């Protein structure tokens, strides 16, 4: 192997790795080469591994010092291409878009209205040239907040009274519906609904203003606890979508409950005031709060909080819905859609540290919200 | 090699250019450390 001249003379694979140790670089000498250095001085003594070729289903084998790797494609793997991929939306989203479940190891993927299922199987193609849920220093009480652009926050309605005074927000759900707090009924006893806003004091052409014809609130509502804050408007003349003004998608409880409560933070948009005991804000704002568990949400509120409420927003960072934001959505923005999960109720004061807003669970009212938008449909 | 001269500087024979540094007291010299080339690759340990 080693001598005077074994290292001397010209470096030729039959002469010094083969008969001995072939302890290492006389097998990248002869070839000057690191890249089958080491995927090769493993076949001197034990002989070949991947001849076999142990991965099945037509899987590449690849050789290491005691394991062997084995290159499974899309949708294939195992030790050898042995074990299968068990079709379940805990990883990889099922390769769902809107609604994934998970029975007799299949995976059902289906999408909401205005959708329609691609021949692909994994991917939901839009209906509309507008659908649901797409989008087409700081100081003087600026909490952390942004201004929405041109057709990034489309779905944000506002509730002006007789004297055009903005108290609450609404959601685009439909072309007649909008779901909005079932409290801010009793703010005003005639109000209309003004969609495309930007500016309170400024019209840019793109708002529309409809009157308010059909009211229907929950009947088991109650003032002490604020509970079954829900409310459905149905509008006397028809909303034209545009560029400022999309609906928004209605997601399940069942697929809201089985990734959409994990994800980390989601956006709240409105025309709330910029803090407690303040002027209400002259343009539309969105704000991004993370959720909060269910234990701290109920140690931290002094009052009874029901499966229909959630806690959200900033322990420590005075970011935190505020007066004015009432009827205002909370939007999780999953892979290529907005989706509505929750609806802004109350909160412990505005910007104060220890204190969440407390929101309005939708998942809850699917399907109240469903029958009251076919009771009089 | 053949026919190289250098002239000592360090009085206990050692060749090497003194420079100045506030003086002459710099001996500016770097040492460097060297490992086998494929383990200075990829190995079963942090090369050595
Ligand atoms: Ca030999
Ligand atoms: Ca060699
Ligand atoms: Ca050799």
């Amino acid at each position: 192997a080693n001598s005077f001249l074994e290292e001397m003379k010209k470096g030729h694979l039959e002469r010094e790795c083969m008969e001995e140790t072939c302890s290492y670089e006389e097998a990248r000498e002869v070839f000057e080469d690191s890249d089958k250095t080491n995927e090769f001085w493993n076949k001197y003594k034990d002989g070949d591994q991947c001849e076999t070729s142990p991965c099945q289903n037509q899987g590449k084998c690849k050789d290491g010092l005691g394991e062997y790797t084995c290159t499974c494609l899309e949708g294939f793997e195992g030790k050898n291409c042995e074990l299968f991929t068990r079709k379940l939306c805990s990883l990889d989203n099922g390769d769902c878009d809107q609604f994934c479940h998970e029975e007799q190891n299949s995976v059902v993927c289906s999408c909401a209205r205005g959708y329609t299922l691609a021949d692909n199987g994994k991917a939901c193609i839009p209906t509309g040239p507008y659908p649901c849920g797409k989008q087409t220093n700081n100081l003087t009480r600026i909490v952390g907040g942004q201004e929405c652009k041109d057709g990034e926050c489309p779905w944000q309605a506002l509730l002006i009274n007789e004297e055009n005074e903005g108290f609450c927000g609404g959601t685009i759900l439909s072309e007649f519906y909008i779901l909005t707090a079932a409290h801010c009924l009793y703010q005003a006893k005639r109000f209309k609904v003004r969609v495309g806003d930007r500016n309170t004091e400024q019209e840019e052409g793109g708002e529309a203003v409809h009157e308010v014809e059909v009211v229907i609130k929950h009947n088991r509502f109650t003032k002490e606890t604020y509970d079954f804050d829900i409310a459905v408007l149905r509008l006397k003349t028809p909303i034209t979508f545009r560029m400022n003004v999309a609906p928004a998608c209605l997601p399940e409880r069942d697929w809201a409950e089985s990734t959409l409560m994990t994800q980390k933070t989601g956006i709240v948009s409105g025309f709330g005031r910029t803090h407690e005991k303040g002027r209400q804000s002259t343009r539309l704002k969105m704000l991004e709060v993370p959720y909060v568990d269910r234990n701290s949400c109920k140690l931290s509120s002094s009052f009874i909080i029901t499966q229909n409420m959630f806690c959200a927003g900033y322990d420590t960072k005075q970011e935190d819905a505020c007066q004015g934001d009432s009827g205002g959505p909370h939007v999780t923005r999953f892979k290529d859609t907005y989706f509505v999960t929750g609806i802004v109720s109350w909160g412990e004061g505005c910007a104060r540290k220890g204190k969440y807003g407390i929101y309005t669970k939708v998942t809850a009212f699917l399907k109240w919200i469903d029958r009251s938008m076919k009771t009089r449909g | 090699c053949y026919g190289s001269y250098a002239r000592p500087t360090n009085s206990n024979g050692g060749q090497g250019v003194m420079v100045e540094q506030n003086g002459k007291l710099e001996s500016q010299v770097e040492m460097q450390f060297f490992s086998t080339s494929t383990n200075a690759t990829n190995e079963v340990n942090n090369i050595q």
